[PDB]
């Protein structure tokens, strides 16, 4: 909270509607890119165990 | 310096152009212009200046790791010995992760490095492509070049994203490797019954071949008419004139019909274009929706028949 | 492509996903194809095609609107052109058979010397200056540091014989480059642009050989309105007159070889 | 049936052979001496092309023969004849057809020449044609000569000329190694990047956002030097293009050339030149 | 460049509290790690 | 922040918002990198092995 | 402090703008390529000795 | 250059002391390093 | 720089910042290029003998 | 050039001395390193 | 040295500094290269031989 | 100084500085070329017989 | 060309003499080689 007080300037040197949708998009590819990188390797939390009816009862 | 228009006989010079006026929020150019009468001999001798903003400095710190990582293992096989590396330069090369791993995050040793790598150099083209949006934009351009780039890219991820990842393992990647990604190709079409029967691989080709046909006639009309001030497209596309007046009846005369000044130009992009979103396709149905193209031909009756003067046993069935 | 199909699958069911697109947009193009010259204006021989049709395959397409830069008007694509003028006869009275120039071809402006009424205006840099200009206006540009200057070199003809002497040459600020040669004709003693598609150099003897008109032709040659600002219009008309040339400069060129 | 402005270019002259006699306009098209030449190869041998499909492999009644676009094949004679013509039905027929070829590709440019010497045009395109020619004159005629055998010549066949490319090229294995060969495909490469950049940046200029004018020359420097630095120039490109493309064609020349008259070992090998070196 | 010491100085504190900011958000990030797996 | 005060001068011969995106960027990767050469290596935390496997659990 | 002396006259000649960039990139890269290609090298910390695989207890 | 000797010798006093400011920072790494984990 | 004195002469045709600059570089590659192809062959402390355990005995 | 033979002397020397410094400071780097690992 | 007593017209055609330059590089290149293909077979005091085996006496 | 009577005349035609640099050019890259074809096969002088096998019998 | 037949001499003098300088420096290593591993 104490360099709080001395950032809002940070909008004088930095457009802002640059910094915004080039993040809106920063944010967009990163987030898409985790799920991304759990999914595959981590953890399937669709196919990995329940509920395992679906193709337990359904690969059959 | 022989003039077809082919090497610019006499050149001049004027104070270094910094580019035109950007909008805000762009960062102003920079760079030194330079100068290079021998460069300036085949087209402009003046260079730079370059722009590099947030994307473009973000993209170029990026791939610039994807690279290194490469030219690292690449040095490191040969024991960090330079000799011996800028002897198997084109053999060196960082390859993919074994089977063994699927699509888990492998060890540095075992194919980690080639992901890290990979990754690197997948968001390093992702985030070029914005580089090129925000480059033509901020100039009041269309985004022709990013919906190109686009579709390179397409070609690009099939050979990572869409294609392996649905096939289960990085296995079916192309490795970092200047021979052994040819061996890739190579491996590829021999584990996919020969692409020369595969559908899409045809239709690409068509444009491999079309695009250089077309330059080879664009690029040269524009010059055989460079006389009539040919190449300045631009006013031409706006008010016709005598160059592309006659630019065209060559063609027409030639083959029956023929395009505009302008029109021509989005036929090559879209023989360009059009050529990587055959390949990615041709690729995506490889390995995932068919596995011997050959076979799949001749079941759509394709596969020509040829005589029986050669032929073999087979061992198999007999014992 | 076969015309029965007996065997159905994935791969295939994406390839005609292919074809109609392909069908598609080479009509789209097409259309394009058809914003500048149509529609036709004889039938000296009947439209050829699979499908003769009316005009063409595609029917012409919605005229566009361009916006030119500042101080500039409207272009629209397609647009209904007046037509033009024939200063030539036919050389027959049957379809598709040429049409001779009268007079000197090396001026009837018809074929080779034929040069469309380009706008009678000029063409501007991002700014508003005329783009292209003589170096005795371009303050700023200089000779390549090394390249041989042009200016002071003598052009020759066709012929061989002397036609005149370089005494500026025309750079573009747009394009850093040069595109034309002011050049001073003995005859006439005239001052008449020469453009680079036709200028040739011999570094050796400081010469500007050209092939495309002979030296005495040099003299009646398309002159310029302002001698500070190339005009649009007279540009093409300009290195135009040295096409006929390419085919008028000599009886022996438009005649056969075998 | 002309243009808007044809008429006005129609005229009479530059012709190299019996120009006056054929020197007219039929249609889109222009005849003169060339113009009928051609076209004496086209139906002599687009017919002989179907008189294959019709005839086939062995014979119009046996099962082979085939009328399927794919399927249809007109492979050359064996190489036993060499430098011999071949029955017309064992390889005649190729053989003949393959010299209306030449009669059709040389003429069609040579139809060009004068037709550029009409237009008082440049005749950039024709001798950039010639390279796809002489490219041809190397599939048939350059190489197989070297290797004394018409028979090495590529089947006419739409998907028959693409196994003639797999054997020969797997006769000196991976043939991906080949030196001229890559460095060819680097231009077709090239060249494709080439036409993407160059139509794209067209149309960008002049269809701008909305609301916005025809971009000049101005820009397209500025564009190219914002992304990458420097801007090649504008009938720059029209020149690197008409390179890459012929450059594409010419190395590819080479590349099948010297695969087998000048090489029989395997291409991968060849490189071998650069590992013995005394120097590592 | 383009600047005088003035406006300059400011800037060197204002972001100089949010440069540490960095050094502690990090340390913090660390000195919490190395107590869950302590590494090397 | 002691040393700051002799620091403060670079700002009048770098242009600020040079450091500003050369760093955030630089950041940037360095980031999605560690966790990345790390999580390939010393603990892949995500899948490799605590918490109770994805893959026992899971699979089964 | 030695060289110090006349070691001043340098920028008089070679611009700050200069240095101050490249040395950044050098000591930046230099750096990387340093943890890289040692890290690769048998002290590697990440997952060589200790921690004690732990990853091996845990997991299963 | 783009300077006379006054500005000169000023940035040169200043740049060392931040020059000494690596190799002591860095001397004092490598050190740290080289009691933990023993190289050669 | 006993007989150097002469050589003074250098300067004017042997630029300054070019001569400087590029030579720093010429070390920079070397340096690393050296310590490179050194450390392939010769001896590698990095992965050669002691003190080095950790690695093999920590390992397994 | 661009120069002169005034400060050509000048540039001359600085550049020079510094020259032996690095010298006789790798030399002396060759030599803790023919100590530790004699080698050839 | 006598046979150059007329050697010095060679400053006269030739460019000193291009003169310069260009050996400046071409020893420069000519010297990496040989140690370059010496050490590779002739004699590659490196890996070849002694006088110590750190690595065959300190590896095994 | 023989032929210098008759020949003179050569210079006349030939560029005098084309000629020399260009044959410079020539003899040390048939030189370096030379050295290369027969160092290789001939006899490799550096990798090939004697004085010995210092390296290999040496070391080992 | 650029000269006349007088100068043209002066060059021809120069240049050939100490171009046997050359073939004189290359046969004594050809000899000195000769010496050596005479080959064949
Ligand atoms: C270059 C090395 C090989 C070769 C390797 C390949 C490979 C590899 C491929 C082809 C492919 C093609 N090749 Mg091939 N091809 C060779 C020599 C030829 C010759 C020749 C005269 O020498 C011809 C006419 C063709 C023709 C063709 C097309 C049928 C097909 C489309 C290519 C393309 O789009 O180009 C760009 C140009 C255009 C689209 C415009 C014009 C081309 C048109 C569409 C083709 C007409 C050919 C026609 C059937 C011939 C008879 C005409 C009669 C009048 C009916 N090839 C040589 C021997 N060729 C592709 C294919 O799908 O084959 C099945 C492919 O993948
Ligand atoms: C196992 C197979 C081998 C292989 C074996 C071969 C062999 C064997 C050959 C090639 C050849 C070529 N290969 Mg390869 N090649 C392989 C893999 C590849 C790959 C790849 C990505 O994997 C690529 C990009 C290439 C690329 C290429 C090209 C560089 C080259 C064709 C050149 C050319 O421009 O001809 C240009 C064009 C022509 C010769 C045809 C002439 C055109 C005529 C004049 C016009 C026809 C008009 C028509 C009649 C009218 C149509 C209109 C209708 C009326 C409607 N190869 C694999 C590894 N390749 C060929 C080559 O090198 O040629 C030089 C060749 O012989
Ligand atoms: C490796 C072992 C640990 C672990 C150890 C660490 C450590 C150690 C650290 C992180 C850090 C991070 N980890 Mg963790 N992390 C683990 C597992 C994870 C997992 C996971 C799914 O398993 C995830 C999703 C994350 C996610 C993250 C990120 C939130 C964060 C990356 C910060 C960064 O570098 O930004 C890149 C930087 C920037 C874009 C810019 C710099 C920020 C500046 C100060 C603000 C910008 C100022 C600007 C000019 C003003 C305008 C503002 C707007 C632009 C308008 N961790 C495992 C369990 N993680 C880092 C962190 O968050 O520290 C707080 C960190 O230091
Ligand atoms: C192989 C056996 C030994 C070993 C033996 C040696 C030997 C032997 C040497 C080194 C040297 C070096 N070693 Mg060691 N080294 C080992 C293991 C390592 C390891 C490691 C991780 O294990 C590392 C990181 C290093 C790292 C290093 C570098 C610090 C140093 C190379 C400096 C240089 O290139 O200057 C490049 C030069 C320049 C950029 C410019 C020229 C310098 C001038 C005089 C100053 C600049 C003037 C300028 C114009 C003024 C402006 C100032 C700024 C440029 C703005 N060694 C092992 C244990 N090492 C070298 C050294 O220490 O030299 C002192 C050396 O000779
Ligand atoms: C093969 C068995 C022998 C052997 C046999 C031979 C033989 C036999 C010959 C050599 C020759 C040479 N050998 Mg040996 N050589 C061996 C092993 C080696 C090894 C080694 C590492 O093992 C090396 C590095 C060399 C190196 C060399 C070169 C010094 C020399 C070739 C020079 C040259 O091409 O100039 C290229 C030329 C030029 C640049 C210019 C031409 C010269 C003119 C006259 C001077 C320039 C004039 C100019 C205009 C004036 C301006 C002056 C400055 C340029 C500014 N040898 C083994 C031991 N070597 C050649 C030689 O030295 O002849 C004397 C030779 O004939
Ligand atoms: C370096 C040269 C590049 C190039 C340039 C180029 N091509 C050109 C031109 C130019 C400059 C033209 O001017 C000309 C053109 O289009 O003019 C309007 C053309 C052209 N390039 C063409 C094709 C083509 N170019 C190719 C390549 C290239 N063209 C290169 C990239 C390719 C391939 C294989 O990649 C093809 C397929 C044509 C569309 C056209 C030339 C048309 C022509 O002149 O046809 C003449 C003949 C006929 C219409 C009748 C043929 C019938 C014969 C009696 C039988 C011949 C049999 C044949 C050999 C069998 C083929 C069977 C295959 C299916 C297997
Ligand atoms: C099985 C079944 C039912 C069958 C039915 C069969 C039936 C009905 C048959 C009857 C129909 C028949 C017989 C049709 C015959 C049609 C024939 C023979 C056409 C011959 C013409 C011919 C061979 C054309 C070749 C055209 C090709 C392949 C061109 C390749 C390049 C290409 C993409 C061209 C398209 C774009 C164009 C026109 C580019 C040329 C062009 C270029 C290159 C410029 O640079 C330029 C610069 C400035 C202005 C204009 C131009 C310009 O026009
Ligand atoms: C009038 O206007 C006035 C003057 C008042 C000004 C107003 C100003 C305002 C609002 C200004 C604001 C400025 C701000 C907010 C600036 C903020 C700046 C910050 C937060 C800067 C932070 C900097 C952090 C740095 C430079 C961190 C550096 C980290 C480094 C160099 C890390 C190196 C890491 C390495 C080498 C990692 C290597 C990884 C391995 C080892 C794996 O590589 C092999
Ligand atoms: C007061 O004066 C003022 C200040 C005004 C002006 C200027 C003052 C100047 C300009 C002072 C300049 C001083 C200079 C210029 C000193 C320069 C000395 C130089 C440049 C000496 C260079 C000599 C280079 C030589 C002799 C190179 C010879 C190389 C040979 C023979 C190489 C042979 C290589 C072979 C055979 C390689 C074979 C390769 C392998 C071995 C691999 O083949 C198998
Ligand atoms: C008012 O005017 C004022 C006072 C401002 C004027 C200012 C004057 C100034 C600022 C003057 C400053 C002058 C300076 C600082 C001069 C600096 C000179 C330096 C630092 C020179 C450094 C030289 C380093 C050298 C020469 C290293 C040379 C290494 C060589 C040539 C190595 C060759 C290695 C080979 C051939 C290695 C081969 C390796 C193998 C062959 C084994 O690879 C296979
Ligand atoms: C030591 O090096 C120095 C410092 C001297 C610098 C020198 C560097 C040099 C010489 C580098 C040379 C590099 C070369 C020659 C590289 C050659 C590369 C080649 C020929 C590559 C060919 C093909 C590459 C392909 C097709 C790569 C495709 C990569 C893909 C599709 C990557 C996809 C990555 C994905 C999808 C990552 C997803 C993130 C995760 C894994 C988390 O999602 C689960
Ligand atoms: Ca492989
Ligand atoms: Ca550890
Ligand atoms: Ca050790
Ligand atoms: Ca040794
Ligand atoms: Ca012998
Ligand atoms: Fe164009």
């Amino acid at each position: 909270f104490t360099m709080n007080a001395n950032l809002y300037k940070i909008w004088l040197i930095l457009d802002p509607r640059r910094v915004l949708v080039s993040i809106v998009a920063f944010q967009i590819v990163l987030g898409l890119l985790i799920h991304m990188i759990v999914l595959s390797t981590d953890l399937n939390w669709l196919d990995d165990n329940i509920p395992v009816s679906y193709q337990a009862l359904g690969k059959k | 310096p022989e003039y077809q228009n082919i090497f610019t006989a006499v050149q001049v010079r004027a104070p270094a152009y910094p580019g035109v006026p950007l909008p805000k929020g762009n960062l102003p150019r920079i760079g030194r212009p330079i100068f290079s009468y021998w460069l300036g001999k085949i087209g402009d001798a003046q260079i730079g200046p370059i722009y590099l903003g947030l994307t473009g400095t973000l993209s170029i710190f990026f791939g610039l790791v994807a690279i290194s990582i490469i030219g690292f293992n690449m040095l490191a096989s040969v024991h960090w010995d330079v000799f011996q590396f800028l002897k198997h330069f084109f053999w060196l090369g960082l390859e993919p992760p074994p089977p063994q791993y699927g699509l888990r995050i492998p060890p540095l040793s075992e194919g980690g490095w080639w992901l890290m790598a990979g990754l690197f150099l997948t968001l390093s083209i992702l985030l070029w492509w914005v580089r090129t949006y925000k480059r033509a934009e901020a100039l009041g351009m269309s985004q022709h070049l990013s919906w190109a780039f686009a579709a390179a890219i397409f070609f690009y991820l099939v050979l990572g994203f869409i294609r392996p990842v649905m096939m289960g393992s990085w296995a079916k990647a192309v490795p970092f490797g200047i021979f052994p990604h040819l061996d890739w190709t190579a491996a590829f079409s021999i584990r996919y019954g020969n692409l020369y029967y595969n559908p899409f691989h045809m239709l690409s080709i068509a444009f491999l071949y079309g695009s250089a046909l077309l330059f080879a006639m664009h690029g040269a009309t524009i010059l055989s008419v460079s006389r009539f001030g040919g190449d300045r497209e631009i006013d031409q596309i706006t008010h016709r004139g005598t160059a592309a007046e006659r630019a065209a009846l060559f063609w027409r005369w030639t083959m029956g019909f023929n395009v505009t000044m302008e029109s021509i130009h989005r036929w090559a992009w879209w023989c360009a274009v059009l050529t990587v979103i055959t390949a990615g396709i041709g690729i995506l149905l490889s390995g995932t929706v068919v596995d011997n193209w050959y076979l799949w031909a001749v079941k759509h009756g394709m596969a020509p028949a040829y005589p029986e003067v050669v032929t073999a046993v087979n061992p198999y069935e007999t014992a | 492509s076969a015309g029965i199909t007996h065997y159905i699958d994935a791969a295939q069911i994406t390839i005609w996903a292919f074809w109609l697109f392909f069908f598609g947009l080479i009509i789209y193009l097409r259309r394009e194809d058809k914003r500048e010259g149509y529609p036709l204006d004889s039938d000296r021989t009947e439209r050829s095609g699979g499908r003769v049709k009316v005009v063409g395959f595609p029917d012409l397409p919605d005229p566009k609107t361009f916006v030119l830069p500042h101080n500039g008007g409207t272009v629209v694509a397609p647009r209904v052109e007046a037509p033009v003028a024939v200063n030539a006869t036919p050389f027959s009275p049957a379809p598709g058979s040429p049409l001779v120039p009268n007079g000197d071809p090396m001026l009837s402006g018809f074929g080779p010397a034929a040069s469309p009424d380009r706008p009678k205006h000029c063409d501007l840099t991002f700014e508003g200056l005329p783009k292209i200009v003589p170096m005795r206006v371009a303050k700023e540009f200089s000779i390549a540091e090394g390249d041989p200057d042009p200016r002071g070199m003598t052009v020759v003809g066709l012929d061989g014989e002397v036609a005149g002497t370089v005494s500026d040459v025309w750079v573009d600020r747009s394009e850093p480059q040069i595109r034309y040669l002011e050049v001073e004709v003995a005859a006439n003693k005239k001052k008449v642009l020469l453009p680079i598609g036709f200028s040739r150099f011999d570094k050796k003897a400081r010469k500007v050989k050209v092939d495309a008109i002979k030296a005495a032709h040099f003299a009646n040659v398309p002159t310029l309105s302002n001698p500070d600002q190339v005009t649009l219009y007279e540009e093409d008309k300009v290195c135009a007159y040295y096409a006929g040339g390419k085919l008028y400069a000599t009886a022996e060129r438009a005649g056969p070889l075998l | 049936a002309m243009l808007s402005f044809e008429k006005k270019y129609r005229v009479r002259g530059g012709t190299l052979i019996g120009g006056d006699l054929f020197d007219f306009w039929v249609g889109p098209f222009y005849v003169g001496f060339f113009g009928v030449v051609g076209f004496c190869f086209t139906l002599l041998g687009v017919l002989l092309i179907v008189w294959g499909a019709t005839i086939g492999p062995t014979g119009p009644t046996s099962d082979l023969q085939t009328y399927n676009l794919w399927r249809i094949s007109i492979a050359p004679p064996d190489l036993s004849y060499g430098l011999r013509m071949a029955p017309l039905t064992e390889g005649g027929l190729w053989q003949i057809i393959t010299i209306c070829a030449a009669g059709a590709f040389i003429s069609w440019a040579l139809r060009e020449v004068e037709i550029c010497r009409k237009l008082g045009i440049g005749f950039h395109v024709p001798f950039a044609f010639s390279f796809a020619i002489g490219a041809y004159l190397v599939l048939v005629f350059v190489r197989p000569l070297l290797m004394g055998a018409w028979g090495h010549g590529f089947p006419y066949g739409i998907l028959s000329h693409l196994d003639w490319v797999s054997n020969v090229g797997y006769q000196f294995l991976h043939f991906h190694y080949n030196p001229a060969h890559m460095l060819a495909i680097s231009f077709f490469f090239t060249n494709c990047l080439a036409l993407s950049m160059h139509g794209s940046l067209i149309l960008s200029v002049t269809n701008p956002q909305k609301g916005e004018p025809v971009k000049t020359s101005e820009h397209e420097n500025t564009f190219f030097r914002d992304i990458v630095g420097y801007s090649i120039g504008a009938l720059a490109i029209h020149r690197l293009g008409l390179f890459l493309a012929l450059s594409a064609a010419f190395w590819s020349a080479v590349c099948i050339l010297i695969s087998g008259p000048f090489w029989t070992r395997g291409w991968p090998e060849w490189w071998n030149w650069w590992l013995e070196l005394p120097l590592w | 460049t383009g600047l005088t010491d003035d406006e300059a100085k400011e800037f060197h504190a204002i972001f100089m509290q949010s440069m540490y900011a960095w050094f502690g958000l990090v340390v913090i990030a660390h000195l919490l790690a190395w107590l869950y797996r302590p590494w090397l």
